[PDB]
RNA sequence: CCUGAUCAGGCGAUGUGUGCU
């Protein structure tokens, strides 16, 4: 539900999914060219250090 | 099919025999780059070109990759597994189409595009023009003053451009004064290449004299040795081919009026035309002009020559850098 | 012939074409310096000759226009201000914009 | 450069020499064309 | 001079006032 878990795998990983469709390729490549998600990403499981409990 | 593209390809009053199919290529590559000039997302751009019906097409790309920069043409090949991973990495597989845009800002970078386009096609006829030659005796008149370069003018609208270590020390050129040369290399610089010359070696000059003497072509006599340190002083040797005539005589003119003449083909050449023999010695010794020889002794194994002479000879067989020594040495 | 008052002008960036709507005339509340675009008003210049470039342009786009110079109205050199009026007038005969 | 200005009546051979051509129409300027 | 990419496009007299020195 939140576009970093999306980041948490790359975007060829999501390729590897029949969920995925063909608008929703074009979907994906829209949403990612704003530099905010799909840049294959990778964190330990949800937080970094900005994202602190505080 | 509405054969505009037909009699627009046959305009044809500059690129009838350059080619008609590429430049209307070119010119739809051009169309359609100005296609994506307009919108916001950086997709390339292919133009599809009919030559039948002269219509033509708008498609947009996907650009097969292994990265996700340029990502409305960022394709890789876990989504190629969708396609039966027929996709290779690196190609530019185009997967999309586009339509039409009126846009009279596009329309004038259409028309922006299209003359660096006809730029490029008369840069690229000029080359064409150069490989008809590659390289010649020619002359130019120079236009334009650089730091040390001079960019010249000549027919059929090309160009050349002369080197200063090409060029003379001394001798500086001046806008309004022709300069001959032979053109060696047309190496590609940014945005096309450009003619070369360098007129200071010594087929300039010998070149001047095969196109001065008239018993030159006609082989009366031949150049058998042109030996030039450039612009200060040179030494070449010649003979008759076997008709008791002067070469000197022949290859001078009126008065210098060839070799005189033949000089300042050079800028000021002190230029010395010198007589030839049978055998090496005579050859050598009248080749050691102008001077006295008194002797003259070689070597048959080693090809190694000695000479001598009196002081107010020595002077004159010397020369100021070798230049005299060395001309009859090569 | 007759003058538009279109937003699509030729040799000018979007700096200039910046405060402009699609139909070309400045937004109600909006801050102008000296030397920006308030109203984009081109016009055709006459044909009067063409070149084989423009000929081939003409065949490729199909577009009559083709020759068009500029009249845009243009803040006089020093001024300032927000703009917060614009009234338009049309005659009979002419079709009615978004604006009017 | 020079040192008097010197004023006279002019001769019509005088001014005919000053021209380049004739004047024979009333016309200014061509319309659809500005040219003359 | 100004505007945009070496190219293109933009330079009034009279009269009436009125107000300042």
């Amino acid at each position: 539900h939140y576009i970093g878990d999306l980041v948490q795998r790359t975007e060829v990983e999501l390729l590897k999914t029949p969920n995925l469709g063909k608008k929703s390729l074009t979907e994906i490549k829209d949403v990612l060219a704003s530099r905010g998600l799909s840049l294959g990403m990778r964190l330990e499981n949800w937080p970094p250090a900005s994202i602190a409990d505080e | 099919m509405n054969k505009e593209i037909l009699a627009v390809v046959e305009a044809v009053s500059n690129e009838k025999a350059l080619p008609r199919e590429k430049i209307f290529e070119a010119l739809e590559s051009a169309l359609a780059t100005a296609t994506k000039k307009k919108y916001e997302q950086e997709i390339d751009v292919r133009v599809q070109i009919d030559r039948k019906s002269g219509d033509f097409d708008t498609f947009r790309r996907w650009l097969v990759v292994d990265e996700v920069t340029q990502p409305t043409k960022e394709i890789t090949l876990e989504a190629a597994r969708y396609e039966d991973e027929s996709l290779n990495l690196g190609d530019y597989v185009e997967d999309q189409i586009e339509s039409v845009t009126f846009d009279r800002i596009t329309t004038q970078t259409a028309k922006q595009v299209i003359v660096q386009k006809v730029r490029e096609a008369e840069r690229a006829m000029v080359v064409d023009q150069f490989r008809e030659h590659e390289g010649e005796i020619i002359t130019g008149v120079v236009k334009k003053v650089n730091r040390d370069n001079i960019s010249l003018d000549l027919g059929n609208n090309a160009e050349a451009v002369i080197l200063r270590e090409d060029m003379l020390p001394r001798e500086n050129f001046r806008p309004g004064d022709r300069v001959r040369g032979v053109l060696y290399s047309v190496r590609p610089e940014a945005r096309g290449a450009q003619l070369f010359v360098t007129r200071s070696k010594p087929e300039m000059l010998i070149e001047l004299f095969r196109i001065e003497v008239p018993e030159i072509g006609e082989e009366v006599i031949e150049i058998k040795a042109a030996a030039r340190d450039p612009g200060s002083r040179a030494k070449i040797a010649v003979k008759t081919n076997d008709k008791r005539i002067d070469p000197v005589g022949a290859c001078v003119g009126m008065r210098g009026a060839r070799v005189q003449a033949v000089s300042t083909e050079l800028g000021g050449e002190r230029i010395d035309i010198v007589l030839w023999d049978d055998n090496p010695a005579q050859f050598v010794i009248n080749a050691m002009a102008p001077a006295d020889v008194a002797s003259i002794v070689v070597d048959e194994d080693k090809h190694t020559m000695d000479i001598a002479v009196e002081a107010g000879n020595l002077a004159q067989a010397i020369g100021r850098n070798g230049q005299n020594v060395r001309l009859a040495s090569q | 012939g007759p003058e538009e008052i279109t937003a699509d002008i030729p040799n000018v960036g979007e700096a200039a074409l910046s405060k402009l709507d699609e139909s070309g005339i400045v937004y109600i509340g909006a801050e102008v310096t000296g030397g920006d675009i308030l109203v984009g008003k081109v016009t055709p210049k006459g044909e009067t000759q063409l070149t084989p470039e423009e000929k081939l342009l003409r065949a490729i786009f199909g577009e009559k226009a083709s020759d068009v110079k500029d009249s845009s109205l243009r803040v006089p050199n020093g001024v300032s201000g927000t703009v917060i009026d614009v009234q338009v007038f049309t005659r009979d005969g002419v079709e009615k914009d978004k604006r009017a | 450069e020079f040192d008097a200005i010197k004023i006279a009546l002019a001769s019509p051979d005088m001014i005919r020499s000053w021209s380049f051509g004739e004047v024979k129409k009333p016309e200014t300027i061509n319309y659809r064309t500005f040219k003359p």
